């Protein structure tokens, strides 16, 4: 089939970790909730100014 | 058919599953994609952004600007403690509603590293230096400077540069804590004094405000989902 | 993958390096660390922020609504539900919703149904298992007005039958918005003259939700609960903003009671002394 | 001669003319935290030879009649040296440890005493319906002493011998690090304790790591104008000390 | 794979080995076999301790609590159900857990609920399926007051639905400790001033367990009796100790009466005769 | 659908099954493994260590170290039986509660040769040979040192070294036996005699405590997993 | 799909015994207990001396 | 999941069926096989084996 | 997966005939019954002599 095998969370035994998926509808909306997108950008609220502040600078001179 | 046997948890309903379901609305076009400004993909990216901090939270204050503010004053002030708190990021009344506290209530466990920006808003005229201290768990909170710089401190010099920011390191025995701390997964407290005094020339205000920011780091992280104890009803809105 | 930023060790320091030093006027959140402030070791860090994506944070089945009717037509009682859907009517999930300004994602909706039997002297029946009708009906279509209106023949309406005893019936829907994304939050009103409906009321409409019981009649009173659950999925946020801070008081507005900004004590220097051997 | 054996560790050493082996805790030997297991960020200290050393605690007689003792660390050596300073200024702190029971007699004199580390020796109350004090499970470096009959106190630990306070088997506790002293071959016992714990460092004073038992098994004896007195000395030296969260010292 | 040492076969001996004699002061177990001590025959021996494995031992399901929780509000009866999680109310899954020191793990939960009507002269009912709903509320969340307290909208906390008839409802959970492992033993305090808890409850806290019947009444009282199951997997065990002798008094700690080490018998030298034709 | 028939046995509930079930706390991140001392891979790690054995289980001494007390005294005893007991490892009082036995009584099936190492506690000056012997089912008990010496048996020579292993040879009919071993499954019996005797020079005891240790050998193993009866209660504890 | 084949447990009928296995959660917590782990090392408890101890030598000379 | 459709004759019980089923006693070590003599494999086995006939079946 | 097919018992209309099996279970125990396995030894129990004796030929002599 469309099978997609991908890697499952950590255990409590680490340190065949993996699972298989398969979609059997025809929508999108039926899948299943996407928990491993794991995309970061924290600059829009932490840092969105105009002039790059070096951190070990002074923030005005 | 194919011979199978149902295991326990059939037909159960947990709210916390993840499985696939028919769509009751077959072939629905969705509206186009617009790339809107803003978008968020980790609320930590919330909690990494500074807010002022109620510090003076005191009962005459609690619907004031004054819970922001933390007056300091010219004259000798020596072994006076200009304010003080423990480190419940979402317990302690002081943390407990910011943007970072106000998202740790969502989660039980937390773990990372704690940015206090500190803001002097006298005037240009006003200087002065003062002693950021922090003390881990284990011993009293501390009564004099000199107890208080024995701990991780910062000595903030008031100039050109309004802010001034007292890290607070992970300094932890298990690498998480709970977000409604006890005394076994304590933090430690904070506590300002007086480095030296705040000058000022003739003609110019002695009592000065302090503003306090709190944010994580990129060390930070929540971890327990829960549901937040800072809402709730008795009946069906309308 | 969704691993925290490790901390570098850091030694002893005497330079013009300020990164201590800032200006929070500029509107930039410090981006310092301990390593920046002080002596610091090596330690890998492998904790990770993935129980902290919106995914995960959103993606939970939570309660939105709850109605009763009953099966025989005795009084002035409700045979059937009516329900004009939105996630203002509980707080819980509506206030998670509203730490965004807009919001995009398909949804998975459960559905709890629990009947009972109204007390009384005399009520011993034998009452087959009891099948229940929902029915979606987008703004505009037709609305039934009984328990036997026409409406319930769920020509092109989306309707499930379920019957008690099996598995809480569920259904996955896309995203329905007119707009590019949900909105939580419309600071403007739905008449040109600037008057009407303010707020969310003045631009969202889902449609309603209608259920009732299959079955003809009891012979004794009996009634049902059903609880409307949103889970949803696929999401997609934007515009982070302040919680809510005062309680929710109607559901069509944000009216609210000066609250206080949190809880008091003793003093600015308060911290009590939990250390006594 | 595997019978003679000298420990070195700091400005100490200890000498040993009947000795049997060396027990290595569960196999490991004492180590530093390493960075893909640490979370205290802040770089702790080290004071190496200045608080790893051989420390003495108060001897203790061995009697016929004597039905054990027991000492709980880091507690019992928090007024020793420096590691006992560390442990006040710090709110961290993690170490290893060599045991060395002392005793010796004579080849006229008989009896067997079990040495034993026991890691988490939470201990049960004289008085099921109350607690223990703190006061009662470890008073410094002054050990506590086993029963051989039960006890009533208040809040004093349940000190009957054959249960070793703790609601098991005496005979048992050989499944922990251990060695005897059996007085006809023996004269002394050496163990040495990796940091065992379910997290990477804790507090001193508020966590008893683990309880040092010396419980004997054949009842100390002799005969007339032989030394009646054999005491029983315990020694022990910090490994690998490492300690973080500086702050204003710890008031007792 | 997990097999067992075979028994090499042994002949006659006369040299100097002593694998016989030893000194067990060197806290060292012996490492002797038949084969040292006498003529042995060769074996293959193909027995397994596969079942002796930490993970066949306790990843089997063993029941931790239990209670009941009625329906109709009458007298002073809980309709509801609360638990501070812990495995130390059950003599029999405790004293396992307890052979060891520290625990890592990730577990199985499983729900055996029962409900049942209580005695009366005239109760014909004819009430439909009984559905439950068991939540789970980590430390800090807002705990139920009543049947129908807020909390209950499972926003965020997870929460299962479940009615009579079908299999018991589980679920499995990861490994929730804040530590790098559960501990069985803490021999040590609450607070620094070395007071207030004692031992596990000094750091243990799995947060809490709530359960209720989701149906609105019942005309005649009734009453339903959860049973909380744990079945421990992908195991993981540290430091060994003694088994618990006396038997388990309090469940916040290890108190315990003088127990006697064994049963007791005529003399030492006491060997029953049974062989009397 | 797939169409399926359902077997036997669905919707069951064993406390011993064995499936896949989805997780309350989806994307929970565990806490970092740590290597930590001492850990335990199967049950026979345990069974295989050394522990004190209560030979002298008398009623008067159930309570008091005693219990392992094993006298031996100087002067004729010959003929006199200075120990003996069955080989019931987990059924025999005398090891039922031993590490080993312990853990036995968590099975109903036992395997393998078992090692009493025996150790002389009187003075360095004490000198003697007893007389270590194991009499597998079938005949009665040693009555005298002859008939003991017929079976399985070691001569200790008390000296230097203090210990002395007694290994009992797994000799049984079926590969397994039960842990509630009956006259079936019975293992025969340990009696202990002396060879000679306990000489002393003057002025030193003439009464000397002799321990006794037993533990699994590497050819030792359980097999059917059960409930222990050495605990229960009455009632939920508090 | 990600299946994976592991060896059954001897049967009754010995001196096609393989058993097939695949995932379908996403977190390893999910998936079944692992009976088939046989590691040991006794000698942490058994044999935790510093100086190695040869069976057929004196314990102490 | 999988949209499944429950075929007539499920849940039920035949004393002829043949599926497989969840073991109660997981890695149970089965005791080595031994060569026993005088195996049977078929029945007929035993069918084909001569045994005295009683002809005489009177009542007597 | 760890799939075997094997053959089907003749149907009712002989003079496609094979199965699929895959084991789920880590226990032996668990498999089916093996209802497929011929094999036969009268031998054993009919002619159970020490001298093999030929049919056509006397029995003593
Ligand atoms: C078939 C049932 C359809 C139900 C539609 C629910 C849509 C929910 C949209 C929520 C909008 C918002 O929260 O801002
Ligand atoms: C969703 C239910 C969560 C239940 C958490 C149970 C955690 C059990 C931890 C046991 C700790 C121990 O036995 O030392």
């Amino acid at each position: 089939m469309g099978a997609q095998v991908s890697t499952q969370k950590t255990g409590a035994h680490e340190t065949i970790i993996h699972y298989t998926n398969i979609n059997y509808y025809k929508d999108a909306a039926s899948n299943s909730a996407n928990r491993q997108d794991f995309t970061q950008d924290p600059g829009k609220f932490t840092e969105p100014v105009k002039d790059i502040m070096i951190k070990t600078m002074p923030a005005l001179n | 058919g194919l011979p199978v046997l149902n295991t326990p948890g059939s037909n159960q309903f947990m709210t916390s599953d993840d499985f696939q379901s028919p769509s009751a609305m077959p072939q629905f076009d969705v509206t186009p994609h617009m790339d809107i400004p803003g978008e968020v993909h980790n609320l930590m990216e919330i909690a990494e952004v500074d807010s002022v901090v109620p510090v003076n939270n005191i009962k005459a204050n609690l619907q004031s600007m004054d819970a922001y503010h933390i007056e300091v004053n010219t004259g000798n002030y020596q072994g006076e403690k200009i304010f003080a708190f423990q480190m419940q990021p979402g317990l302690e009344s002081v943390f407990k509603r910011t943007l970072m506290g106000e998202i740790l209530n969502y989660y039980a466990h937390w773990s990372g590293s704690i940015k206090l920006t500190f803001t002097f808003c006298g005037s240009a005229m006003a200087t002065g230096k003062l002693l950021l201290a922090y003390s881990p768990p284990g011993a009293d909170v501390p009564a004099t400077r000199k107890q208080a710089m024995l701990g991780t401190h910062m000595i903030w010099d008031i100039g050109l540069q309004s802010s001034c920011v007292l890290c607070i390191p992970w300094i932890s025995q298990t690498h998480y804590r709970l977000v409604q701390q006890d005394e076994y997964t304590s933090a430690g407290n904070v506590t300002c004094w007086y480095q030296t005094g705040i000058v000022v020339p003739p003609g110019t205000p002695n009592k000065c405000v302090v503003l306090c920011f709190a944010s994580a780091c990129n060390d930070f992280s929540v971890r327990m989902l829960r549901d937040t104890p800072f809402i709730g009803q008795t009946a069906l809105l309308q | 993958i969704a691993r925290v930023a490790d901390t570098v060790a850091s030694g002893p320091s005497n330079s013009t390096s300020i990164p201590a030093l800032t200006a929070v006027e500029t509107g930039h959140t410090s981006q310092v660390e301990p390593s920046d402030t002080m002596q610091t070791r090596h330690v890998k860090n492998y904790h990770s922020r993935s129980e902290s994506t919106v995914e995960n944070f959103l993606s939970r089945s939570a309660c939105v609504y709850i109605e009763e009717y009953y099966t025989k037509d005795q009084d002035n009682v409700n045979r059937y539900m009516s329900w004009t859907i939105n996630a203002r009517r509980m707080v819980q999930l509506r206030r998670k919703f509203e730490l965004f300004t807009y919001m995009r994602f398909d949804m998975e909706i459960t559905f709890v149904i629990t009947s009972r039997q109204l007390p009384g002297t005399s009520i011993a029946q034998d009452m087959p298992p009891l099948t229940h009708q929902i029915m979606y009906i987008p703004p505009g279509g037709p609305v039934p007005n009984s328990v036997t209106d026409f409406a319930w023949q769920t020509s092109t309406n989306p309707s499930i039958f379920w019957t008690e005893g099996n598995a809480p019936p569920r259904m996955s829907i896309p995203f329905i918005s007119i707009g590019n994304a949900y909105s939580n939050f419309y600071d403007g009103w739905s008449h040109f003259s600037q008057n009407g409906v303010y707020g969310y009321n003045a631009l969202n409409n889902m449609g309603k939700l209608y259920a009732r019981h299959v079955n003809k009649d009891t012979p004794y009173q009996m009634s049902s609960t059903i609880r409307v659950y949103f889970k949803p999925k696929h999401i997609r946020v934007w515009v982070p903003r302040p919680p809510r801070l005062s309680p929710y008081i109607k559901s069509s507005n944000v009216n609210f009671n000066p609250t206080n900004l949190t809880d008091e004590r003793s003093s600015i220097t308060y911290v009590p002394d939990t250390i006594r051997p | 001669s595997d019978r003679v054996r000298s420990l070195t560790l700091g400005n100490s050493t200890i000498t040993t003319q009947e000795s049997a082996n060396v027990v290595v805790g569960y196999g490991r030997w004492p180590e530093y935290l390493r960075d893909d297991e640490a979370t205290a960020e802040d770089q702790p200290t080290q004071p190496d030879v200045a608080t790893c050393r051989f420390y003495t605690l108060e001897s203790v007689q061995w009697e016929k009649n004597s039905a054990g003792w027991w000492w709980k660390f880091p507690e019992a050596l928090k007024d020793m040296g420096l590691f006992g300073q560390n442990m006040l200024y710090h709110y961290l702190g993690r170490a290893g440890y060599t045991i060395h029971v002392q005793c010796n007699a004579s080849k006229f004199h008989q009896g067997c005493l079990l040495v034993v580390c026991v890691p988490e020796a939470e201990m049960g109350c004289s008085q099921t319906d109350k607690e223990v004090a703190a006061m009662n499970l470890t008073k410094g470096e002054a050990a506590h002493k086993f029963e051989p009959t039960k006890t009533n106190g208040e809040h004093t630990v349940q000190s009957i011998v054959c249960n070793a306070g703790m609601g098991v088997g005496v005979g048992n506790l050989t499944i922990y690090p251990h060695q005897w002293i059996n007085l006809r071959t023996n004269n002394c016992a050496t163990i040495v304790m990796p940091y065992v714990n379910s997290v990477p460092m804790d507090n001193m004073f508020r966590h008893y790591n683990f309880t040092l038992m010396v419980i004997p098994f054949a009842p100390l004896d002799y005969a007339a104008q032989a030394s009646e007195y054999v005491p029983v000395t315990v020694t022990i030296a910090p490994m690998c000390a490492e300690y973080n969260g500086l702050r204003l010292a710890y008031q007792q």
